[PDB]
RNA sequence: CCAGGUCCAGACACAAUAAGGAUUGACAGAUUGAGAGCUCUUUCUUGAUUUUGUGGGUGGUGGUGCAUGGCCGUUCUUAGUUGGUGGAGUGAUUUGUCUGCUUAAUUGCGAUAACGAACGAGACCUUAACCUACUAAAUAGUGGUGCUAGCAUUUGCUGGUUAUCCACUUCUUAGAGGGACUAUCGGUUUCAAGCCGAUGGAAGUUUGAGGCAAUAACAGGUCUGUGAUGCCCUUAGACGUUCUGGGCCGCACGCGCGCUACACUGACGGAGCCAGCGAGUCUAACCUUGGCCGAGAGGUCUUGGUAAUCUUGUGAAACUCCGUCGUGCUGGGGAUAGAGCAUUGUAAUUAUUGCUCUUCAACGAGGAAUUCCUAGUAAGCGCAAGUCAUCAGCUUGCGUUG
């Protein structure tokens, strides 16, 4: 158990931080990133009823002053849960602007943002509004190429949902130089929707794909047509000739036939 | 040997009567000392509401109403009998409360 | 005006065209008479029907009626 | 405030409930408030 | 906690109404009919009475834990005090194949012949079944074959509702001595079927 | 809503620069005006997160339009309508839906080219007032019996005692039933459904009240729902954020809802003293009993109640009696204003509110006109619940007199 001096001091600064709007942070609040044990300290400060201003400033301090695993533990235990709470307890199902700035600034460290925020969210109830908000945040913040590559590669191995397709939009519109194995994993994600006539099919072979997936197929086939092999090009042509779209599909096959093998 | 006061609160009177009759007929059938179901007065909870959500016409009023009934039966029983009755008697609409002390 | 409903009138018309002789001028006997012959869902409606059959026993004893 | 329809007007603050009246008038029966008299 | 009594009951009714509307809007495609919750001194139990239950528990309970966290995060509860229970279709005490393989694995583990029968009958009975019957035929670690049957509840044996309601699975457990016959028959609820004057003398 | 002070823009593409420096943070200071910022000298992390400039638009936590589905709010607020078959007419149309009579009613009777049947209304639900007959109680009350107190004693009265025991529900209450169905009589009516008067009844205007349908009409409101959807820019705009300070109450005034009065059925001082609808605190500080201090406002020290248990018997007010005042803008009235003391609020000035003293303004039953109302009802009177941090003259209820 914690000593009672730490308990009453951090209960006091927790009672301070309920109405913080401006100015400087408290001194005992600014030394928690310098502490070897942060997690017992921040629990006594009553993490759920923070102000949005201290959510954004705690995001700034606890991203710019930590390591990657420390920041992913911070975002998964604190900011992801308050993100979920401030959407599902909001009355028009909206997000506050300071919380939006916090989720924006927490992708300055990208790996911690991904593995603490995005990847638990898509497996623990990612609905339309949460993913629209998070896809907008991921659309704003400039990321490096490899973290976009690896987070996209996690999004390809996920089971199908149109929120996952929206995340696949946002990470496939960056036009970054992916590794060839990431393009291979994009191909393998685009294999599981086609129909196999040999007797091995699932839910994704015969389900209804919206316009969003065919725009994703257009985006991947226009950027990464030169980073595929000819066998993968023929398998994607099989995917085109099985489930092509009325208004997007001819464009995708005429830009897939205009790609060079590696 | 412990004395247990069981107080039952319910808005519906039929399920409360069935629960109280089952409690009395279960307590008398295996020789426990007890009191009868003491009947508190029914609380009537009233609130006032406008007839005009929109500002047209004169201002007139209505009333919404509730009925809440309360009974309590005093029992004397061992611990396992109290635990098995508390496990059995849980029904929707009737709230069962178990009081240990007598002060 | 306290004009009675058509269900009470039609039930009394059926019970007096078919079950004339055991009904009498006493409403209190007619209450459990229409309890023991008719399946009426409420005490109020069976009181209405029993009072109306009592009143039609009142004016049927003076002469014939169209029914 | 009213956590149904973002209502900042017509609140009733009794019992820590903070629903607006225009959302209370259709959700009263699901809560338990039924029209008797 | 520690709410005054009328405020406690009205806020409890708001809690029923909010979970009723949340489970009306969330699992509309999984046959939502109603909910009931049980309050225990240890934790709080949510019983989901939805008539398409195989889509409610997905792969390794993912949607169950998803709805559990939706109850957890919005309603300000400690981690582990809520458990959402599935009742209607994919209850494991309502399929005879699952209970036959269960008593197969219980006899193969080295349990008693009687206590495993108590366990499977109580697990079928507490899952929402109208009746059950356990038939075990074999050597029972002896030199003579024994036929011995136990029925609990209310079951039928003839007619067209036999073809509509019961489920019977026949299995053969391999023991160290010989083989034994495993027959489990489960009766489910038929209300869950969604688809001159004369004087005599003595 | 203003007067000012700050952040943070921009996703993306392209070109210079940049690691031999573009620049992100912990700072300590110079700061900095009103407050935070902002910037630059170190101690240090620095390390592309780029800085600057051009371009469709990303962003639609950018909104208005078009299609769908949908929920809420109104109305023909359906309370007489429609339709099927028939008849009549080339047709628009009509008969059903009517010469008469009756009803609250197009509710019925009767007659008949009309005859069926549906939704209207009638009707279904929910409430009230009487049950000394059930069936039943320390979270309600009464009476008897103990222990005990005070007084005349000649038997009594007034009490205490959340367990000393017993009985009961007469009152309180939870119920099951009863009862009313316009019962009976007399007028009136084709003497047909009904209406009115009298008796009995707890209840005899439909004993009194509202919710519920089916139907045709709503450019009504949004759902932060979806469809390469029409509109304007895509950003130096703050429709995003903050910081303080002011307001919404400022006053020739008109209109309206109310309070207090113009007085002696009354103002003032003592004594008598009667309610009910309520409500009340946890991981906090509600309702507050009781004792001390203070003129009071109130403060303070404790205790009870998470509630038929304590506040509370809410000992409320109007009222009742006994004294003061004599018709004199009086001792009626209490507007305005000043001073001091307290309480809540971070903060009380444009005075939050309460107390003490003083100031004692108009105003001698109100014109034209106008509001509401038929029995526990008008009116007077206070109390409780919401708005609540503090006050009501705001609203809803309750009770007293009537
Ligand atoms: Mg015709
Ligand atoms: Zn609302």
């Amino acid at each position: 158990a914690l000593p009672e001096k730490v308990i009453k001091a951090y209960t006091t600064v927790g009672s301070i931080l309920k109405t913080w709007t401006h100015g400087k942070l408290p001194k005992l609040f600014k030394v928690i990133p310098s502490l070897r044990n942060w997690q017992d300290v921040i629990y006594v400060t009553n993490p759920e009823e923070w102000s949005p201003h201290v959510v954004y400033e705690a995001t700034k301090l606890f991203v710019s002053n930590l390591t990657a695993k420390e920041s992913q533990k911070f975002i998964n235990l604190i900011l992801l849960e308050r993100f979920r709470d401030n959407i599902e307890t909001s009355e028009d199902h909206s997000l506050n602007y300071h919380i939006y700035r916090a989720v924006k600034k927490s992708l300055y460290k990208p790996s911690a943002f991904f593995k603490g925020f995005l990847f638990p969210l898509v497996e623990t109830g990612c609905n339309v509004r949460e993913a629209t908000i998070a896809g907008s945040v991921l659309a704003k913040v400039s990321v490096p190429a490899l973290h976009s590559s690896a987070a996209l590669s996690y999004l390809l191995r996920l089971p199908f949902s149109p929120p996952t397709t929206v995340f696949i939009k946002i990470l496939l519109d960056k036009k970054y130089a992916l590794p060839y194995q990431t393009v291979d994993d994009c191909v393998y994600y685009f294999m599981r929707f086609r129909i196999l006539d040999d007797g091995s099919n699932g839910e994704d072979a015969t389900r209804v794909l919206p316009v969003i997936w065919h725009k994703a197929f257009l985006t991947f086939a226009q950027r990464y047509k030169n980073d595929i092999t000819q066998d993968q090009r023929d398998f994607l042509l099989e995917t085109v000739r099985q489930r092509g779209h009325k208004d997007i599909g001819p464009e995708i096959r005429r830009e897939l036939l205009a790609g060079a093998s590696r | 040997i412990i004395k247990i006061r069981i107080t039952l609160t319910s808005t519906k009177v039929k399920q409360l009567e069935n629960v109280s009759s089952n409690i009395v007929k279960n307590a008398e059938q295996h020789n426990l000392v007890k009191k009868g179901p003491v009947r508190l007065p029914t609380k009537v909870l009233k609130i006032s509401t406008r007839k005009t959500p929109n500002g047209e016409g004169s201002k007139t009023w209505e009333t919404y109403e509730m009925r809440i009934h309360k009974r309590y039966i005093d029992l004397e029983a061992p611990v396992q009998i109290v635990k098995r009755i508390t496990q059995i008697t849980i029904e929707p609409g009737v709230d069962v409360e178990v009081v240990v002390a007598s002060n | 005006g306290r004009v009675r409903t058509k269900t009470v009138k039609r039930a009394s018309k059926a019970l007096i065209e078919r079950y004339y002789p055991k009904l009498t001028l006493d409403f209190q006997t007619n209450k459990r008479l229409c309890d023991e012959i008719a399946t009426i869902q409420s005490k109020r409606l069976r009181n209405k029907i029993a009072g109306y059959t009592t009143h039609l026993m009142k004016r049927i004893q003076k002469g014939p009626v169209r029914g | 405030q009213c956590r149904v329809c973002s209502s900042h007007t017509g609140l009733i603050r009794k019992y820590g409930l903070n629903i607006c009246r225009q959302c209370f008038r259709e959700k009263a029966n699901d809560i338990g408030f039924n029209k008797f008299r | 906690a520690l709410i005054s009594k009328k405020r406690k009951l009205v806020a409890d009714g708001v809690f029923y109404a909010e979970l009723n509307e949340f489970f009306t809007r969330e699992l509309a495609e999984e046959g939502y009919s109603g909910v009931e919750v049980r309050v225990t001194p240890t934790k709080t139990e949510v019983i989901i009475r939805a008539t398409r239950t195989q889509d409610v528990l997905g792969e390794n309970g993912r949607r169950i834990n998803e709805l559990t966290l939706l109850v957890q995060k919005r309603f300000k509860y400690a981690p582990g005090t809520i458990v959402l229970y599935a009742e209607r279709v994919q209850d494991r005490g309502l399929s005879a194949v699952a209970q036959a393989e269960s008593m197969k694995f219980k006899l193969l583990n080295g349990l008693a012949i009687r206590r495993a029968a108590y366990g499977v009958v109580r697990y079928v009975m507490e899952s929402g079944a109208k009746g059950c019957e356990v038939v075990v035929s074999g050597k029972l670690r002896a030199a003579r074959a024994k036929a011995m049957k136990f029925a609990d509840g209310f079951l039928i044996h003839s007619g067209q509702p036999v073809n509509d309601f019961i489920d019977t699975a026949t299995r053969h457990v391999l023991m160290r001595q010989g083989v034994l016959g495993i027959k489990v028959k489960i009766m489910r609820d038929p209300a869950k079927s969604r688809t001159a004057p004369s004087v005599k003398d003595y």
